[PDB]
């Protein structure tokens, strides 16, 4: 068990169980350390009650968002391993287990990494997929062979060498890793890609059409048709 | 047992000199499949002069034995025996060998060492 | 070139015909059957015959050794062995060679050696 | 008359030119007849090893099969979805006559219906005994047609013929062969 | 002393505490696999023997899920066929195009299970492509070509347990895991030509043959 949940143990043994149970909701009860980071004006870590609205988390104790409330592109409650909340519904949201898993997402450890609008989300999620490829232990075949393919598709989608169906395909191969592994690193690596495809699909297709008439058109797998294999290397493509 | 070897058209040489073998095919050590290990094969023992020799010319495997490529499949062991002595053939029969059932647990891999460890698992 | 004809007879062939090919004299397999072996075995039927119009088609083990070694800067070297003037899929299947050990690693379909630099 | 006689300048055959064609329309049986020899600049140019269409060719495909992401193969496999031969002995037909059918279950007493199944599975009843035991409207319902007639030997797609006899026929009247369509 | 359960409608009795794969082998039900073997320990690496089990949210690995009473097991679920195609496509992404030069042509477990359970086509067509593994000289008896390894741990489990030669192992993380002696150390044991019938792919194979 975690370092926090036994560091809280003598306090709640002393104060009693129902003084702890007063805070939060019916099954979501008590306190939590919140570490709010990313693109806040004031990054800091709080100790605050569960079941709390995210707007009066980010504005009450964090200064505000860098650029105000309309400068919110998205938000990650918890660590790397839960999907994005887009801006539309994360005004209404509570930070317990209940009001995040009905928003298809997790509390996790309640790290809150908010996303600047002037920053790119697909660069961030390419970085997340590179984290999961580096940190995978490599034992079972779907996680180990999946994180490498997730990285190879996310670099390609970051610059944009793709067809508009391959995002579709990307969803499919996160569904492949999702529940077939030993530990939960496989569905940890599945989830941020799923949140990206659910919440920022036109964000990806804008970058893809930007590629499509800055450069010529592209086949499946990132191949262009001047792209050929000469001695050693691959030429013709800028190889993401 | 009716003797059909005189009405088959086969020569007398085959029923009086050639010994044949009924066997169930072994599970290969190569792969984990077991599909070719159910039918009973009928197969002729080789003749030592007539089996195979290499050609003068190119080195083709030449043969004078003609039952070397024939092989039969039967559903049953008693099917193969009934057909084999119905045709009047000298046969040997080979009994199959299945695997001994041993109980496996995944929790066997990490049980507690009281004395010397005497092993280090890997996984 | 005189070879003994199983009887103490020595039969005589020109030495341009005891070579495996006009590239290489010696044999490139442990069961390749030397030309002295072949001619020792059946010269009953190379009689009255021209050795000139026999095929002699140019052993490839030394035609691959005189090709230069390609140099790759990355970790893995890609190979298909295709031409790129031909409209279609020619060459072998595309395989990826690791170049990490000292020396040159050859393609197992084509034999073109690749080296990391 | 949609496939009737066409003149010989729509037939792709070398024919004739000059006043020799004016001679051969008088010296002919039917003037709209080719000579047999194909037109050299038209027939097989360019030669098949020299085609501009060969360098643009790509392998064809249908959409719900070449589709990269949504189909799995087990949904569009049909070699492993073969049906087997429904082999029926006489005692399963006795079972179908006496116990019933899955459309038509004449079985109450499910606990006792298993042992009512059992003796026919052992061979308690025989088949002509089942034909005598069974009702007349089960004989006219499941064995026979609902009108009491024998069922006719079934065909998959019936073919109704229509003899063409006018001048749309292939031989005019007087020839001993007819068009049947 | 025994437990009765149901696989595919079949009712089967097996000794208590066994593996679900042993229940499936007893009932005649064919379940595909890559890192299970009768004379070896149980590992859940290859993820091929996933199976539909009532009172379980996810498909469970049939080689390490123990036998319990009242068990209802299905193998012909649409979810199970989808899972087998998924795990097969995952296996095939980094496995090199060596079938005309591999020694296990008509004897490859991966290959015969790829027809029966795997996907028709392949979507692996990146420019960056498959990884490549360095060849590892083990000894004079075992030819070793480790691009076509699937990391089934089976050689490592064997030379650990039975041969008593602990020189084999798995060194690395992610795709940079390798199966060999880390120092380029020669492998002795009195039965070292037995690891080459054991590997399901042709990565460890026969050197004079
Ligand atoms: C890849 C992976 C990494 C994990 N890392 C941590 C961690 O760093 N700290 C932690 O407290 N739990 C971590 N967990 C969850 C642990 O399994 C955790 O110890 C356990 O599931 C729950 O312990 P608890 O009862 O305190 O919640 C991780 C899980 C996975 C699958
Ligand atoms: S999911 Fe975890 S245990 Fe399985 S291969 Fe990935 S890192 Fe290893
Ligand atoms: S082991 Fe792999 S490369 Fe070799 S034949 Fe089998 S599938 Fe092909
Ligand atoms: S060396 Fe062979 S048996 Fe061992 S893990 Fe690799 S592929 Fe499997
Ligand atoms: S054999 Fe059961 S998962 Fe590898
Ligand atoms: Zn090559």
């Amino acid at each position: 068990t975690n370092v926090e949940t036994v560091a809280v143990a003598p306090t709640i043994l002393r104060r009693g169980g129902d003084w702890f149970a007063s805070f939060g909701r019916e099954r979501n009860s008590g306190t939590k350390l919140f570490c709010i980071s990313g693109n806040v004006n004031e990054p800091c870590t709080v100790e605050e009650e569960m079941s709390i609205p995210l707007r009066e988390l980010l504005e009450k104790h964090c200064g505000g968002i860098k650029g105000g409330w309309d400068n919110l592109l998205g938000v990650i409650p918890g660590g790397c391993s839960v999907p994005i909340l887009p801006k539309n519904i994360c005004e209404d949201v509570l930070m317990d287990f209940d009001a995040l898993k009905d928003v298809q997402s997790g509390l996790g450890t309640a790290a809150v990494i908010v996303i600047n609008k002037q920053q790119d989300v697909i660069r961030a999620i390419q970085r997340f997929a590179a984290f999961y490829k580096h940190e995978s232990c490599g034992q079972c075949t779907p996680c180990r062979e999946g994180t490498t393919w997730l990285l190879k598709a996310m670099d390609r989608f970051r610059t944009g060498q793709a067809k508009e169906r391959e995002i579709d395909m990307l969803y499919e191969l996160t569904k492949d890793i999702e529940g077939h592994t030993i530990c939960a690193l496989g569905d940890a690596a599945a989830w941020p890609i799923q949140g990206l495809i659910r919440n920022f699909r036109p964000e990806m297709e804008t970058r893809m059409k930007k590629f499509h008439d800055e450069v010529g058109a592209v086949s499946v797998g990132g191949w262009m048709k001047d792209a050929r294999v000469e001695k050693g290397k691959v030429v013709g493509a800028p190889l993401p | 047992v009716p003797a059909h070897e005189i009405v088959s058209g086969a020569p007398a040489e085959l029923s009086r000199n050639r010994v044949v073998r009924i066997y169930q095919q072994a599970k290969p050590a190569t792969q984990s499949g077991e599909y070719g290990t159910f039918a009973w094969r009928l197969d002729w023992d080789i003749v030592d002069v007539a089996n195979r020799w290499e050609n003068d010319l190119i080195g083709w495997q030449s043969s004078g034995d003609y039952m070397q490529a024939t092989q039969m499949k039967f559903t049953s062991k008693e099917s193969a025996i009934k057909f084999a002595n119905k045709q009047g053939w000298d046969f040997y029969i080979q009994e199959p060998h299945h695997r001994k059932f041993r109980v496996k647990q995944y929790a066997n891999n990490f049980v507690h060492s009281y004395g010397k460890l005497k092993h280090i698992r890997t996984k | 070139k005189s070879i003994i004809s199983y009887n103490g007879n020595t039969i005589e062939i020109p030495e341009e015909y005891t070579k495996q090919a006009p590239n290489r004299d010696s044999t490139w397999a442990p069961a390749q059957a030397s030309k002295t072996e072949i001619y020792k075995n059946n010269m009953v039927r190379f009689e009255q015959k021209d050795l000139s119009k026999q095929p002699m088609p140019y052993a490839g083990i030394e035609l691959i050794a005189q090709q230069p070694v390609r140099f790759v800067h990355g970790n893995t070297a890609v190979c298909d062995g295709a031409n790129h003037n031909g409209p279609g899929a020619q060459g072998h299947p595309k395989i990826f060679i690791n170049v990490d050990a000292p020396g040159s690693h050859a393609c197992q379909y084509c034999g073109t050696r690749y080296e990391k630099e | 008359l949609p496939g009737g006689p066409v003149p010989v300048f729509k037939k792709y055959t070398v024919g004739s030119k000059g006043i020799w064609e004016k001679l051969r329309v008088l010296l002919a049986i039917a003037p709209n007849r080719s000579t047999g020899n194909p037109i050299v600049p038209l027939y097989r140019v360019p030669t098949p090893g020299s085609r501009p269409e060969a360098n643009v060719y790509q392998d064809p495909s249908s959409y719900p099969t070449n589709d990269i992401a949504e189909n799995p193969y087990w949904k569009r496999d049909h070699r492993r979805a073969y049906p087997q031969t429904a082999f029926f002995d006489q005692k399963t037909v006795t079972g179908l006559l006496e116990l019933g059918s899955e459309a038509t279950p004449r079985i109450a007493d499910g606990e006792a219906g298993t042992k009512a199944l059992a003796n026919i599975a052992n061979g308690g009843v025989s088949f002509t005994q089942a034909l005598g035991k069974s009702s007349k409207d089960v004989i006219y319902g499941e064995v026979l047609t609902v009108n009491g007639l024998p069922p006719v030997a079934p065909t998959l797609a019936p073919k109704q013929w229509k003899i063409i006899e006018g001048e749309a026929a292939i031989y005019p009247k007087g020839y001993p062969c007819r068009t049947f369509h | 002393a025994e437990i009765e359960l149901t696989i595919d409608g079949h009712k089967v009795s097996i000794e208590a505490g066994s593996a679900l794969i042993q229940a499936c082998e007893k009932a005649g039900v064919t379940v595909p696999r890559y890192c299970y073997h009768d004379k070896l320990a149980i590992a859940g690496n290859c993820r091929m023997c996933l199976v539909d089990v009532e009172r379980a949210p996810k498909p469970v690995a049939s080689c390490a899920y123990p036998v319990a009473p009242g068990m209802v097991v299905r193998t012909d679920t649409e979810r199970v066929k989808q899972a087998r195609e998924n795990v097969m496509e995952m296996m095939l992404q980094n496995h090199p195009l060596d079938c005309p030069v591999c020694d296990q042509g008509g004897e490859c477990d991966l290959q015969d299970q790829s027809m029966r359970y795997g996907r028709d086509r392949g979507r692996f067509t990146e420019i960056t492509g498959k990884r490549s593994t360095e060849d590892k000289n083990i000894g004079p008896l075992v030819k070793t070509s480790m691009n076509r390894c699937i990391h089934c741990t089976r050689c490592v489990r064997f030379a650990n347990d039975i041969a008593g030669a602990p020189e084999l192992g798995s060194s690395g993380r992610g795709n940079d895991m390798q199966i060999g002696t880390y120092l380029e150390k020669n492998l002795n044991t009195e039965l070292s030509g037995n690891v080459i019938d054991l590997c399901p792919v042709g990565a460890l194979t026969n050197k004079p043959y």
